């Protein structure tokens, strides 16, 4: 079983240099080359570099000459990629695939990501923010908004209420986010049993819980 | 470069169906020392890295489903699902193996065939706290709906509204084959406090006419 | 031995 293992990703500022390693384990290291594939937030995959199973060969596309190195030690089993002059397009997950030396067939093996987000915002917790409604179902909702950066984790009553629930994917703002959500209860639940939604922002170590009011 | 071109974007089946998917190369991929064409298939699923499927153009790899039939050379290929089950609805991309730099393909999505269903629309004035703040969001939730087409559409004082607005949508659900959209207008408090109605309308293939939520500030 | 990419 071969495994691929990447780390290094962390929120670094439009600029700044980053460098991700991948170790690998379960095959001859040496014998094959390796890949930086990368995935954008609109769900798109890019090849990064290529390396020889010896290293003296190396491979980039125009996008990434100048602020990428792909780089291995076939002595620790790593792959490395220092990444410098860092952009906001650049934001991705970045996996490494190993090269098939024999086959010549496709990625075969891939690791299982590290996420690099390129940028400069300040950690910003949300505001929480309940929306009661102005028959059978009552829908309410929570608006989580302003904060930086991803995730909040949001819960309708500690996860006790998990059914009828409905949290939408975040929105980046003027480099800020915004989310929300939707339960729906029925009319003998509310009032008569209080909803409250429950927004961490481990970030910045926020924890809020709010009781939606009639 | 050869650009890789899949279409469709999204293909919507119903299990137990026959489906083609096309991918097309801008040159040929064919490599003639290993006498193949250097196309592969990838399929990944929501959480995982993309996992072969098919390589040169129509070998399948080892354990993949005999469903899974890969067809086509030079510059015009195919991947076929005979029929199609669950376990399938996935992201297909095609790549170019064949010479630097290596391009995927921008995917085809398979999205799962179920009856219509209009929206359960709710539209919620702005709370107190933010009211607190100087800002007035107006948030119109547009929960479980089929299909993906809804245009929503804000209205204040009866004139359509364009700029503050903020959708997200969600995928299909898992237990019912449906979408759910959030709509939020923020503005000022100002602005708030100068009009009255506020008007969520949506159109959706299930009704000749939108449907109007809406309320007096 | 240090082989290039078949793909170079």
């Amino acid at each position: 079983e071969v495994q691929l293992v990447e780390s290094g990703g962390d929120l670094v500022k439009p600029g700044g240099s980053l460098k991700l390693s991948c170790a690998a384990s379960g095959f001859s290291f040496s014998s094959y080359g390796m890949s930086w594939v990368r995935q954008t937030p609109d769900k798109r995959l890019e090849w990064v570099a290529t390396i020889s199973n010896g290293g003296g060969y190396t491979y980039y596309p125009d996008s990434v000459k100048g602020r990428f190195t792909i780089s291995r030690d076939n002595a620790k089993n790593t792959l490395y990629l220092q990444m410098s002059s860092l952009k906001s397009e650049d934001s991705a997950m970045y996996y490494c695939a190993r090269r098939e030396r024999y086959d010549e067939n496709g990625f075969a093996y891939w690791g299982q990501g590290t996420l690099v987000t390129v940028s400069a915002a300040k950690t910003t917790a949300p505001s929480v923010y309940p929306l009661a409604p102005v028959g059978s179902s009552v829908t309410l909702g929570c608006l989580v908004k302003g904060y930086f950066p991803e995730p909040v984790t949001l819960t309708w009553n500690s996860g006790s209420l998990s059914s009828g629930v409905h949290t939408f994917p975040a929105v980046l703002q003027s480099d800020l986010y915004t989310l929300s959500s939707s339960v729906t209860v029925t009319s003998s639940t509310w009032p008569s049993q209080s909803i409250t939604c429950n927004v961490a922002h481990p970030a910045s170590s926020t924890k809020v819980d709010k009781k939606i009011e009639p | 470069d050869i650009v890789m071109t899949q279409s469709p974007s999204s293909l919507t089946v119903t299990a137990g169906e026959k489906v083609t998917m096309s991918c097309t190369s801008s040159q040929s991929l064919f490599n003639s020392g290993k006498q193949k064409n250097y196309l592969t298939w990838y399929q990944q699923k929501p959480g995982q890295p993309p996992k072969v499927l098919i390589y040169w153009a129509s070998t399948r790899e080892s354990g993949v489903p005999d469903r899974f039939t890969g067809s086509g050379s030079g510059t015009d290929f195919t991947l076929t699902i005979s029929s199609v089950q669950a376990e399938d609805l996935a992201v297909y991309y095609c790549q170019n193996d064949y010479s630097n730099p290596l391009t995927f393909g921008g995917g085809t999505k398979l999205e799962l065939k179920r009856a219509d269903a209009a929206p359960t629309v709710s539209i919620f004035p702005p709370s107190s706290e933010q009211l607190t703040s100087g800002g007035a969001s107006v948030v119109c939730f547009l929960n479980n709906f089929y299909p993906k087409d809804i245009n929503v559409k804000w209205k204040i004082d009866g004139s359509e509204r364009q700029n503050g607005v903020l959708n997200s949508w969600t995928d299909q659900d898992s237990k019912d084959s449906t979408y759910s959209m959030s709509s939020t207008l923020t503005l000022t408090k100002d602005e708030y406090e100068r009009h009255n109605s506020y008007t969520c309308e949506a159109t959706h293939k299930t009704s000749t006419s939108p449907i109007v939520k809406s309320f007096n500030r | 031995y240090d082989v290039p990419d078949y793909a170079s």
